[PDB]
């Protein structure tokens, strides 16, 4: 029997404007993210905690509860601090 | 019918005083010098904390392979010798033991390219230094790991488990003698530690072991009507109306794509094909003895799984409210079991009980704690033992209001639970159900009253009851550990003699299940409990 | 539930002191004047030594028929009349009983050459004078005398003998009304006086026969859990999952052939299509009442006979080893009813059991000897009876103590050995097996207390007990053998007024039984029994 | 009738494999179908009894001759012997739930011995 | 994602019928199904973004290329021109409704040019 994993999206958001280069900590998973301010993880079933650091010093966190072939989007905003030029 | 004592020759008849494992017929089996096991023959001793006081019979070789067969200091002399070649074996032993043969052809194991799984890859090559088999042997990662930890993820009272605890430190079993508790050994050391199980050696077809019949051979009678049932409920009708017909069962599809008319044993508890058969179980009720209203908002994820397994061939509403039912039924049961309890719990305070635990044989440990006392929820001098200590709960050596107290809960309570979760509407009312734990409690009412009425007239009349000398000695009482440690180890118990850690020690509850129950208690806001 | 008493017209409601055989209901069976059997129904009297007691009803006409049919002096009327070919019969009965004919034309039988064995070769041909052919018309040596003969090896117990022995000697049948009994009647007599056993008519298939569920219609229940025992443990699961499957089990193959997964009843004990079942038995236990040691040096080749019928499909060791085990929970059990035993005769020496025999109701033979009391081993004025002389062993007309007793031992003590024998753990332990008798017990050792207590009570106060009227006397009681030789031939027993030679006055063990037992005696130097 | 059917091949799959294979599915000119058995209504859903199946125009003969049994037939055990139980009424429900389930069926639901 | 199908071929047809229709659905060893766009929780569904789509997994190629336009193009028609519009934070919504629904589209959606 395979346990079908969980999929979880974490964006990273700056009031609407994707979040280029921020690191998304879920459990002992990193992603640091692209032009999407998107990453992708494919986990265990289970209860984590996402994390989403960016160099200006902003900081957002959400604990998710993840079923067997869950598929959830979470949207993160970090405000306008985390919007840096260029 | 009689006790024929004629016809059969006269040289055999066995005369008083004379061993009963000289082979002689004693007539009801009356007068005879109890010899004991064959504490000679050539065996193993099993393995665990009460190993010391665990009398084991040759057969017990088998059940527990790893320790009490594959050792070169246990190994059983075998009069075949040479280191074989598997055409060898195949050979022989296509004559020798025919069926088995007939059954490793058949098995895919044979089949097996480039190289088979064959008598030597299971057993060996020297004919001397053989080996048998155990769950851990078919459980390699090169082999069959997957099933093998699917099936260890179970907790307690899973097959993971029901050698390790229930039968290794198993009461009754350590304080009798073998033979009296032979079965026990034979039924809860298999799942743990035989992978033959369900789909039997040495044909090993999972076809045959997808058959709801496979389970019957545990799950029936006193203490768990699982496949009475089951067997009985309409699943079960039909389940026999239509198993041998390939358009309603098919058992050759995998569970996954399996798609019967009605459900099986595996279809619901090995959903998937997950060898951790208490895998959608929600909380472990020590049987059904335990009470638990499942469809609480505590269990409400586990209990809509359970609905979504059901979905299969129910609407939601229809299934979720019949498993209410169920529930209704297990809290209506357990308020009947605390009048009963009540009862005798009654006799014990007031002290009336016929006889007092103190009186009794002494239990498996050497003490004279009581029966029914459940440690966390009972203390004082009137039961005895050290702070949140059970006695030895039992149907056996003790008053007839502790039996049918045991009867009725370990038993006829047990009926209503698996009754009701199989659909099997007689289990949990007439067929010594609802309507059985009703017949305890007058039963037990009517044993306190004779019990009241006697003691009451002792007194007015001044005579001090003797308990007889039957509660304290017997042949057969005289046999048990109780009354060889109080004898032989005065200043001790059971638990001093075997200071090793138990099961429990070393074996705890998964995280992820002590995290849910947090979870939810905080989101619902209700109180934990005490150690 | 109620006793209703509504509805159903009035007319047909019987009032106090009306005929039971009115055909009106009477409530609850209250109320009704008790008329007995039909002695006015054309019958036979039963043969054997009891002829004269045994009550007898027209059905049973069938059961032992050389004696109850076929003699002119008894054979029933019939309103067909003529004497007629084998056409006649077939095409007459084709449409007057379809079934039978159905089957007939299905049977080798029909279609036997040069001569078919025809309805009329087995009934007749004169319609006035048919006759029902017994196990000795199919064993003629033209014939089927083969299987006859093979039947006919059997000793006490067997299928050669319980009809003749057991059922026309039946103590309990003797005593009671016919009807009280009347299954006893069509149970026994078959195996050995028809031969439409196992194999039924008229198709007589012995494919059918070779099906294990052949033996549970008498093979079942109370006193021996045969097919119970078979049917749940691992032997029964094989067989119920894969009986149908063509390629496990092929019942078209002779038994000699049988090349089974699993084993069926006959597998072990018709081996090789032998028909006396009782053949590869190692000494005969009264329904494994009695007690021994069949793992002891004396009976060493007998069971090693059985290892060699287990060889098939598991190493010698392995089945050796497993019926130990069985010996061990068969002497383990045997030291418990001792214990319970103990209790029990405790009462009867001391005289405080409630009620002693001689203030019980008249046993069959109309004599007050304790139930429980064995002529070979009891002896005194307590229990009663000449020297050497049993009681009638029972589980009615006597007190709770000498019943539970009967319990122990002629049900949950078959339990454990029909249970480890055919595999069922279960039967053997939880489902009233060993546990069984830990509850039985507790039961007597708790009526032995009562009683015990009562009486000291009534010494101190000065009462002397005067025990009740319903131990002499009752409804059904009166209606007994015991009463009636009492009252008729008051100086006399059943044995004075049947003086007739029995079964075992001229049925003796064989020759090679004895000379078995006395070589293996001398060669292991143990002492021969007493009569 | 084939929104019924679609939906709930998924959603209660053995539901519609029964019906798929009954002769109810296969009738003509109409067949007998979720909708003539329980509503078109989704919020009005009924669960069809005896007396739905012994309608005129369908199986009135076997509801007819059901209902010929006397009293502890299965024409009475729901009206009589189940619904003035007395040991039923006297006790909490669940004590007595499954005689609910047993004695109802023969005579209200036609999904008794020839099952849904 | 069977549940999804079944039920939304009833509730929303014409979705199910362009899903079908779609290469997502039968794309292999998995197809791209509702779940995988919306996710499984019916309480916690998504709409997806340009972003959802244009993961390396998935069309990141597309996305890229997109998000090379400067200003006053398919990059930036939202994010700059809709999200600061003068007018339409002037005005009450509704009066500038249609702009919210034109203007977002290029950049946000994917289901612009080659329809959902
Ligand atoms: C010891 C721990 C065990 C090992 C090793 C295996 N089993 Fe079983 N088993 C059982 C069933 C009903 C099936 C069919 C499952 C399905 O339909 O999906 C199986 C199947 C297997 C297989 C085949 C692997 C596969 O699914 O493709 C293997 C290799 C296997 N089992 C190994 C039932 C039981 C069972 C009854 C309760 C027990 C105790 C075990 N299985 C134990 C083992
Ligand atoms: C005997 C060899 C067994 C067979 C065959 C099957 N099971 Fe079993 N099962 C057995 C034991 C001894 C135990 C537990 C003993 C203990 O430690 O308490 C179990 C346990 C289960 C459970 C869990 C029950 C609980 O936790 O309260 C389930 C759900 C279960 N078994 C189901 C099950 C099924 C479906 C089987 C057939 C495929 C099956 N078991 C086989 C012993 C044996
Ligand atoms: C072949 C036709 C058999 C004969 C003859 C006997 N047994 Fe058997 N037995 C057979 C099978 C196919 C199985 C199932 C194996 C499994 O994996 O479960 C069994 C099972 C048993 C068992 C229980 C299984 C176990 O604990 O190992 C026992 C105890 C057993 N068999 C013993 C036994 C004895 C004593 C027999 C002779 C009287 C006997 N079996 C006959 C196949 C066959
Ligand atoms: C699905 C329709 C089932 C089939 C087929 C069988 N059982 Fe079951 N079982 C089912 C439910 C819903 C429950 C109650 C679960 C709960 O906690 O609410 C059970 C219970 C058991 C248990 C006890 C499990 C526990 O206490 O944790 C056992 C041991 C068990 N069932 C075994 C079992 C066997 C052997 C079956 C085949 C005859 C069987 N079950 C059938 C659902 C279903
Ligand atoms: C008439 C012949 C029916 C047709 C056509 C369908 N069903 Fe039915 N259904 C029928 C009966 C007699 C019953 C029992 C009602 C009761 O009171 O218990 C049912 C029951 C259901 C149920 C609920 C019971 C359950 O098993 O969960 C559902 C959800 C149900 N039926 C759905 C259903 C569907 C989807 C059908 C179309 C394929 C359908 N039924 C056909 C009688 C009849
Ligand atoms: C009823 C009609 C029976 C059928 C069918 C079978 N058996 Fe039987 N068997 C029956 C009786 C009444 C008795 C003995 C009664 C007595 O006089 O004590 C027996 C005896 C046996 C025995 C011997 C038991 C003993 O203690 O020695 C065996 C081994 C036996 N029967 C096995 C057996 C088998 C395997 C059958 C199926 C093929 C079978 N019997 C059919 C009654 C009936
Ligand atoms: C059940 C315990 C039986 C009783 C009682 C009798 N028979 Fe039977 N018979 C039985 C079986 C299981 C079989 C098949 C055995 C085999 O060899 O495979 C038979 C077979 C016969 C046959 C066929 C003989 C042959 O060619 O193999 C005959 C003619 C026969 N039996 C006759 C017979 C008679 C006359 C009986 C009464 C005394 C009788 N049988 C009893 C099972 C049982
Ligand atoms: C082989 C594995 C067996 C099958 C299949 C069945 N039985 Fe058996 N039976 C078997 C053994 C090894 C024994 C013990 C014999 C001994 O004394 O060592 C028995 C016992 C009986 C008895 C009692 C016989 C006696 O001598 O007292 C009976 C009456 C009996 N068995 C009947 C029986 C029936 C009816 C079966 C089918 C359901 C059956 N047995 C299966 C071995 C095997
Ligand atoms: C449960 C759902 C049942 C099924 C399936 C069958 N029967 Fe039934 N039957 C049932 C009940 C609850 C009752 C009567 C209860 C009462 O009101 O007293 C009956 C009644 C009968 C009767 C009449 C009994 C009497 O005393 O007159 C008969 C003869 C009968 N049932 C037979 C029967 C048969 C042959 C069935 C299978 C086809 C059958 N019933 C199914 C409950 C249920
Ligand atoms: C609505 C949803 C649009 C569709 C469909 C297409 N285009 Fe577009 N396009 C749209 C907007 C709102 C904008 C820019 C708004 C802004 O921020 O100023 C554009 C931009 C372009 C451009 C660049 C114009 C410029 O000034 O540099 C081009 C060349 C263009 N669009 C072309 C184009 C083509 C060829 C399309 C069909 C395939 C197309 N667009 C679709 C809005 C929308
Ligand atoms: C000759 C015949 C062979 C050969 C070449 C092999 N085996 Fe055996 N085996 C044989 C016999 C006669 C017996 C039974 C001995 C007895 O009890 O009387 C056995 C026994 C076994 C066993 C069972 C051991 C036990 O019960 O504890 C096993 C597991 C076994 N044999 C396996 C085996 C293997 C793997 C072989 C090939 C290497 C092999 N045998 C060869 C007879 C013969
Ligand atoms: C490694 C080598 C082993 C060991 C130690 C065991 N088995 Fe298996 N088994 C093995 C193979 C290569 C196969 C063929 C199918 C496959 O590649 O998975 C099997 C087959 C089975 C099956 C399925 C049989 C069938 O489909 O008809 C079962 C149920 C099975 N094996 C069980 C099993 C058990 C219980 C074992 C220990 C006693 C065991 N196996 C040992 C490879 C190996
Ligand atoms: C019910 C009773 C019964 C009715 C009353 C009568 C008269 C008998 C007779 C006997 C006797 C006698 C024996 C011998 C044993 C003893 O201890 O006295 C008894 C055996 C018995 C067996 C044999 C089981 C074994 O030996 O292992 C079988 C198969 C019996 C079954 C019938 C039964 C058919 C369903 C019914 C009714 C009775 N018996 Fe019996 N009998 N029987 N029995
Ligand atoms: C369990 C009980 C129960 C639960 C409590 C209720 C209320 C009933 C009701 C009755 C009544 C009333 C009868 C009529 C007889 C009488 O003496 O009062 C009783 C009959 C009954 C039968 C008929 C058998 C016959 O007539 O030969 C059947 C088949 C019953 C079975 C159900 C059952 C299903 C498994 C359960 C649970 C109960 N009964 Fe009953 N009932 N019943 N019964």
């Amino acid at each position: 029997y395979d346990v079908k994993p969980a999929k979880l999206w974490v964006t990273a958001i700056a009031i609407g404007t994707p979040i280029v280069g921020a690191e998304i900590k879920v459990g002992d998973e990193e992603c640091t993210t692209g032009n999407n301010g998107t990453c992708v993880f494919e986990l265990r079933p289970g209860t984590y905690a996402i994390s989403v650091h960016e160099h200006g010093g902003q900081s957002a966190h959400k604990e998710v509860s993840l079923e067997e072939g869950n598929i959830l989007f979470v949207s993160l905003d970090l405000g306008a601090k985390a919007r840096h030029p260029s | 019918v009689e006790i024929i004592t004629h016809w059969v020759p006269h040289e055999v008849y066995g005369m008083p005083g004379e061993p009963d494992n000289s082979g002689k017929v004693f007539f009801s089996g009356l007068k005879a010098k109890y010899m004991g096991y064959p504490k000679d023959a050539q065996r193993s001793p099993y393995p665990g904390k009460y190993s010391k006081f665990w009398k084991t019979l040759p057969a017990y070789r088998y059940y527990i392979p790893d320790y009490m067969y594959n050792r070169d200091e246990v190994r059983p002399s075998n009069p075949i010798k040479g280191t074989f070649k598997l055409e060898q074996c195949v050979a022989c032993h296509s004559v020798m033991t025919p069926g088995i043969v007939r059954d490793y052809n058949k098995s895919a194991h044979s089949k097996a390219e480039p190289a088979p799984t064959g008598c030597d890859t299971c057993h060996g090559n020297n004919h001397q230094k053989l080996t048998m088999p155990s769950s851990k042997a078919c459980g390699t990662a090169e082999c069959h790991e997957t099933q093998y930890n699917e099936q260890g993820q179970g907790g307690i009272g899973s097959h993971a488990s029901c050698s390790s605890f229930a039968q290794v430190e198993c009461a009754w079993s350590i304080e009798r003698p073998p033979g009296d508790t032979a079965g026990c050994t034979f039924c809860h050391t298999s799942p743990e530690e035989r992978c033959s199980t369900c789909h039997q050696r040495h044909q090993f077809d999972p076809a045959v072991a997808r058959r709801s019949e496979q389970c019957k051979t545990c799950h029936w009678g006193k203490d768990h009507r699982d496949w009475e049932a089951y067997d009985i409920g309409l699943h079960g009708t039909v389940y026999q109306v239509n198993k041998w017909d390939t358009e309603q069962f098919d058992f050759s599809k995998k569970l996954s794509d399996a798609d019967y008319v009605g459900p099986t044993c595996q279809y619901c508890h090995m959903r998937g094909g997950h060898h951790n058969v208490q895998r959608a179980s929600i909380v472990y009720t020590s049987m059904g003895m335990s009470m638990a209203d499942r469809g609480a908002p505590l269990w409400k994820e586990k209990r809509d799984r359970w609905v979504s397994i059901c979905d299969d061939c129910h609407s939601p509403r229809f299934a979720r409210e019949n498993l209410q039912a169920m529930d209704e039924s297990v809290k209506d049961a357990s308020l009947k079991y605390r009048e009963t309890f009540k009862v005798a719990e009654d006799l014990l305070i007031d002290g009336v009980l016929d006889p007092m635990p103190k009186d009794l044989c002494p239990d498996w440990s050497g003490q004279h704690i009581w029966s029914l006392k459940i440690g966390a929820y009972h203390d004082g001098e009137a039961y005895g033992g050290t702070t949140g200590e059970s006695g030895e709960f039992r149907m056996s050596n003790c008053t007839d209001v502790e039996r049918l107290c045991f009867e009725s809960v370990g038993y006829f309570q047990t009926y209503i639970y698996k009754g009701m979760a199989h659909g099997s509407w007689n289990d949990a009312t007439y067929s010594d159900g609802s309507f059985g734990m009703d017949r305890w409690l007058v039963n037990v009412k009517q044993n306190a009253s004779r019990a009241r009425r006697l003691a009451a007239l002792e007194k007015k009349v001044g005579i001090s009851w003797q308990p007889e000398q039957f509660w304290k000695t017997g042949e057969w009482l005289d046999q048990l550990t109780g009354p060889y440690i109080v004898k032989n180890h005065p200043g001790k118990t059971i638990f001093d003699l075997c200071p090793d850690p138990g099961w429990l020690d070393t074996h705890h509850a998964p995280a992820e299940e002590v995290e849910y129950i947090e979870r939810k208690l905080k989101e619902l806001g209700i109180t934990a409990g005490s150690h």
